[PDB]
């Protein structure tokens, strides 16, 4: 679910 | 190691390695560039982050496969090879943390650089925490939280709520809360406040800035859908 | 290097590395297994081939990206980094060729093992030829052709026309003809004869053997569509 | 166009  | 290669040549080769999807090479070129001792431009910080994101992303996905197999099993081989992959992952995190501590963060005075590097420090301690066990796990979690908090404090004072750096920091700190810190309410509150604050600021943006910000807002929304 | 690890543990770890998509690790585990000196079973030969296929496949795709960029450009960096990737590719091919010469091929007496290893020898010389220039290129091409021809001669004498080993050898030798040896007619003739001979033999097969053979026949057909 |  994090960035990228 | 890359000590004999020109900084500009290291940057050029990092961009070639990105085109070739050779992310271990790209990371080694960017480590060499950092170790030249000069501060990194916006473009160069992004090269550094992309390189190591991809390298550790591979290691994380492999570690997850191996840990799943090891858990199912619970001879020594699965444990041995999960430990080998784990050690190599920890090494990559220790290398990135080392570049930030020597001496990227201390030289970074502008908000865009300082927030970027402190978010990175949070993210690489967060990957350490994903494989850590016990008390050790506590001190690493607290390192991640501290880094993310310092970055949040500067971003809220220095950048607009739609700034993509600020939005990506809030996205990752929200994931830290939900996945590492066992604080799903803090995760949802952060992601919701961050989304609503950016929504309200969108009217200020050009068409291209609007696309950059809404892209990351959609990631906050996708998490909120998953978590609620 | 893997000298202290049990053969069976190397095989087990190669299968774990395949599950984790860690193909460099899988190849190193399988190199260790080969260097134990014992012949490889069918399953183990497939592990060896998959590991190095994936490793060199990555290197080949990267080399193609870099060579394309270098050609467009025609400082030293693009050439330097294409040469680094090229050298590492040649090293991986030399390693596989070395395992086949010391001593996989000479111990392989059954047609399934001997054809498999000689096809591999053809394929890794073929990857060497893809990056080779000039006269050097000629001798490497001839090594590939010789290996493929010996494998074809044994497969035609010893295996049915639908045998997947035999069909995959013919597929790759047909690609050798079209892409390396500048012999597109030989490529089309080989792929067409191989397809028609297998078609005629399908009636002999079980449902599962039929699926294995028709899968590779479709690859011959896809090439024939591309080439005609 | 080769195997695999
Ligand atoms: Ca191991
Ligand atoms: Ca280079
Ligand atoms: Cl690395
Ligand atoms: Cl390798
Ligand atoms: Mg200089
Ligand atoms: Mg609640
Ligand atoms: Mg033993
Ligand atoms: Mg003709």
């Amino acid at each position: 679910g994090s960035l990228g | 190691a890359m000590g004999s290669m020109e900084r500009a040549s290291l940057i050029q080769k990092a961009k070639l390695a990105e085109q070739a999807e050779r992310y271990e090479d790209m990371a080694a070129f960017m480590k060499g560039a950092v170790e030249k001792g000069e501060e990194l431009s916006c473009e160069e910080r992004n090269l550094l982050s992309v390189a190591y994101k991809n390298v550790v992303g591979g290691q994380r996905a492999a570690w997850r496969v191996l840990s799943s197999i090891e858990q199912c099993s619970n001879g020594p081989e699965v444990r041995e090879y999960r430990e080998k992959v784990e050690t190599e992952l920890q090494g990559v995190c220790d290398t990135v943390l080392g570049l930030l501590d020597s001496h990227l963060i201390k030289e970074a005075g502008d908000a865009e650089s300082r927030v970027f590097y402190l978010k990175m420090k949070g993210d690489y301690y967060r990957y350490l925490a994903e494989v850590a066990t016990g008390d050790d796990k506590k001190r690493i979690i607290d390192s991640a939280r501290s880094a993310y908090q310092e970055a949040m404090d500067i971003s809220k004072k220095e950048m607009p709520p739609t700034n993509p750096i600020r939005l990506g920091l809030a996205l990752n700190f929200s994931v830290f809360h939900y996945e590492i810190a066992n604080s799903p309410e803090e995760a949802i509150s952060l992601a919701k406040t961050t989304f609503d604050e950016a929504m309200a600021d969108l009217h200020t943006l050009s068409e291209d800035s609007y696309k950059d910000s809404t892209l990351i807002m959609q990631l906050l929304r996708d998490n909120l859908t998953l978590w609620t």
